[PDB]
């Protein structure tokens, strides 16, 4: 026995949510809380001091933004409860919580303590009847409806590649990199001070993030493309100010393939990705050549998959046809896939009742992990 | 169960994307095996000398 | 050729193989043709003996895995309870 569950597609930057069997996440709001810088002695103005969404984005000025979650590992768990309480807002739910099944998201390569504390929240502070969350890549595959695939997510500062054969991942061939657009914008901030500009405020930095997402693409041959002169079509701020560009429009996003240039013993998404592919079956790579699942919204770049095709030619196999799946609802793919799963009578076997948590809890977490 | 207004609401609830809940509601009904038992032992129930 | 090896301590082993070939060359004398013919057969036998050793090498990797594989599709383990339930996603694609 249950109610209609809700799929909460936790984007590393923007969390999303929405009831079962639907097509579009009901809510789409980010992951940070602002608190006012200035206080007042005046009587009659606003209250709250904790805002997320249009309230925060509305009056960004005093609300000092702080991202509580880092690579899934959140440190403001209490504030996450407040965030989920905000998910239970009047404008948000007006529903109950201890009487409905739900669905959140889970990326791999994580400490169990996160799931442990999560169960503590939803089953100590809440009394959720049944709830089970699994690997996000399968949800993307649900959106595809394709047995095998190479899913690559793209969070704000989180990325990971997973190959799955008919609903079976490869634990010995799954990789992850701790970065996405987060340090890309931070690196753009670096470029800003490289040519003398600081955008040290939190909101200011998110504005920089929006600028990045607004004007950035991929180049063909980076060192050869460096030989030209960027004309820097200046954009003009909401404040009304000159915005130069530099190589940032193409150089800054390729930091992903130059972690040594940023200071990290890593190689590249496609590099370690194809390495894990090499660790897979001699035969399944053939399937994965056409089964290339693109996911995550950080992927929005001109010639993104095209430069990725160039990367494929860099890591060329022994002449075998390859194909990439590049949909348009890559962020929504996981939410919709969960909605598909949430629209299944198979969750009876795929769930864990709260009574099970009452009986064991931690042991149910360890044993009934997946 | 044969009341048309409740069945009407059931059809609209199905239409409201909650097909699983509505189907599960009627699968909860063991009226099928109940009535087959009714008529199974009914000649042993009724007309008993 | 002719091969017939057999082992039967708890397991049947019936090794039978051969190779039959023919060549031709013009007669010179006794010594030349002697070392010629025997050298040809000699190398062919040693050659095929080596081929048999490599055939054993082809057994371990091809033959076995051609019939009885060693690893799963994930090539690592088998969760029997996962087979007992969950319905892993047999209705996605
Ligand atoms: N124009 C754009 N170019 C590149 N990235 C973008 C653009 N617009 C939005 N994004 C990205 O969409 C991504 C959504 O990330 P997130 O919701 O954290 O993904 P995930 O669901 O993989 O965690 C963000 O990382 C943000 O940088």
């Amino acid at each position: 026995i249950a109610n209609q569950p809700v799929v909460i597609d936790n984007g590393s930057g923007v969390i999303k949510a929405g009831f079962a069997g639907d097509q579009i996440p009901k809510y789409c709001f980010p992951n940070y809380v602002g608190r006012p810088k200035h206080v007042r002695v005046m009587a009659g103005a606003l209250e709250g001091d904790i805002f997320i969404g249009p309230k925060a984005e509305e009056h960004r000025g005093l609300l000092s933004i702080r991202y509580p979650m880092e690579h899934g590992i959140v440190k403001d768990w209490n504030d996450m409860e407040r965030i989920w309480q905000y998910v239970y807002s009047k404008d948000q739910l007006q529903t109950f919580s201890e009487e409905h099944p739900v669905l959140l998201t889970e990326a791999p390569l994580n400490p169990r303590k996160n799931r442990e504390r999560a169960a503590e929240v939803f089953f100590e502070t809440f009394n959720v009847p049944a709830l089970f969350i699994s690997m996000q890549a399968v949800l993307s595959l649900y959106a595809t409806g394709r047995t095998t695939g190479v899913v690559l997510d793209s969070g704000d500062g989180v990325t990971h590649a997973v190959p799955i054969y008919e609903g079976f991942a490869m634990p010995h061939s799954i990789m992850r990199i701790d970065i996405a657009g987060r340090d890309v914008s931070r690196f753009l901030r670096l470029y800003l001070r490289k040519e003398g500009y600081d955008f040290h405020s939190s909101s200011e930095f998110e504005i920089v993030k929006a600028i990045k997402e607004r004007a950035c693409y991929l180049s063909i041959n980076p060192q050869k493309d460096e030989t030209l002169e960027t004309e820097k079509a200046q954009y003009y701020l909401p404040d009304g100010s000159t915005i130069e560009i530099g190589p940032s429009r193409f150089r800054a996003p390729e930091l992903l393939f130059r972690p040594d240039l940023i200071g990290e013993e890593s190689e590249g998404i496609h590099e370690v990705l194809v390495f894990a592919i090499q660790k897979s079956d001699m035969d399944l790579r053939r399937t994965l050549f056409s089964n290339i699942v693109l996911s995550g919204g950080s992927t929005l770049f001109k010639g993104f998959g095209d430069r990725l095709l160039s990367e494929v030619k860099k890591l060329a196999p022994k002449d075998v046809k390859i194909r990439i799946s590049a949909p348009q609802e890559r962020l929504y793919s996981t939410w919709i896939g969960g909605s598909i799963l949430a629209s299944l009578d198979t969750f009876k076997k795929m769930w864990v009742s709260k009574k099970e948590y009452e009986e064991d809890g931690a042991r149910s977490i360890h044993r009934k992990t997946f | 169960r044969e009341s048309p207004e409740v069945l009407l609401t059931l059809d609209i609830l199905k239409h409201g994307k909650r097909f699983h809940a509505t189907v599960s509601f009627d699968t909860d009904t063991g009226l099928k095996q109940a009535l087959e038992t009714v008529n199974d032992y009914n000649p042993l129930m009724k007309d008993f000398p | 050729l002719k091969i017939q090896v057999h082992y039967y301590e708890d397991g049947n082993v019936q090794l039978v193989s051969h190779k039959d070939v023919q060549d031709s060359v013009t007669v010179s004398n006794e010594a030349q043709t002697a070392k010629e013919f025997i050298k040809i057969i000699e190398h062919a036998e040693n050659e095929y003996q080596t081929a048999i050793s490599e055939n054993y090498q082809t057994m371990s990797d091809t033959t076995f895995k051609a019939l009885r594989r060693q690893l799963p599709v994930t090539r690592t383990k088998i969760d029997w309870n996962k087979i007992l339930s969950y319905k892993i996603g047999k209705e996605m694609q």
